[PDB]
């Protein structure tokens, strides 16, 4: 279990970085639980032999505000490594404090779905800033020392009062699709991926069911899923893709 | 461990062969040239 946390949190991305139509390339492992503006830094440095940068993935721009791994799984997985992007010049990315805005959005989104009392409002801005901090310097540790509350329901309840996720099609330029779907069912026993998807996307079941980069059966529990698999935005990321 | 756990651990492992693993050294290598390459 806490193996599977870590894996995830640790989960890397070979990329080779190409300046669209002299500069090599440049090669990065990316970090699939981040965000390109935190990560790419040197990107943006290296590719100054020129006289407002933004990446792209064959013809698609890649967005600021979802995970790495989820842009990849979507886009590139289906394609050999490294992820092959194309790194693009405007004549004149959010800031840190933008991203962590919007992290910080997400994760009181997650909270609102999962708790009956919000847990993150009843921290102090002091943990929210270690969350953030646990993310941006890649520090296990330090955020899960915060997110393990946030993955806390009362023990009575078998699980949080709804599930987090968002479900992608295809492309990134598609919305995601999101509902209230609860981790038990009315019987009692476990919802499963399965369950999810026949829910609120019966089309999904021919096509790849992929998170963090891996394909769970589709018997696995949500539940489960939702404490091990989520994304450190606290939300399940899913991608459904065309086989293969 | 279920099914579904032994699976899913198992094919993070197997992931991080293929993605991480594999590309590593040689990213950190191909960068200690591409540092020596900018010194002209």
């Amino acid at each position: 279990d806490k193996d599977v946390l870590r894996d995830v949190w640790f989960g890397r991305i070979p990329t080779c970085f190409t300046l669209y139509q002299e500069a090599e390339p440049y090669y990065l492992l990316l970090p699939r639980v981040s965000y390109l503006t935190l990560v790419t830094d040197k990107v943006k440095k290296h590719f100054q032999k020129v006289m407002e940068i933004w990446f792209e993935y064959e013809g698609t721009p890649l967005k600021w505000h979802y995970p790495i791994g989820l842009l990849f799984d979507l886009l590139a997985s289906s394609s050999a490594l490294p992820w092959n992007i194309t790194v693009h010049f405007k004549s004149f990315c959010p800031s840190k404090d933008a991203i962590e805005a919007h992290f910080m959005s997400c994760m009181k989104e997650a909270d609102a779905l999962k708790h009956k009392s919000q847990v993150i409002n009843e921290m102090q801005k002091k943990d929210h800033k270690q969350l953030w901090m646990g993310l941006q310097n890649d520090r296990f540790d330090q955020f899960w020392a915060i997110n393990r509350k946030l993955m806390e329901y009362p023990a009575e309840e078998n699980g949080f009062r709804y599930i987090p996720f968002r479900i992608y099609q295809t492309t990134t330029e598609r919305p995601f699709i999101q509902k209230l779907f609860r981790p038990v069912a009315a019987d009692g026993q476990l919802h499963t991926l399965g369950d999810l998807l026949k829910e609120v996307c019966p089309s999904a079941i021919k096509n790849q069911v992929m998170i963090h980069g891996i394909e769970p059966m589709l018997e696995t529990p949500l539940q489960w899923l939702s404490e091990h698999l989520s994304y450190p935005d606290n939300f399940l990321h899913i991608s459904i893709i065309p086989q293969p | 461990f279920p099914r579904w756990k032994r699976h899913i651990s198992e094919q993070l492992r197997r992931r991080d062969r293929l993605q991480r693993q594999a590309f590593e050294e040689i990213i950190l290598q191909y960068n200690k040239l591409l540092e020596k390459s900018d010194l002209h």
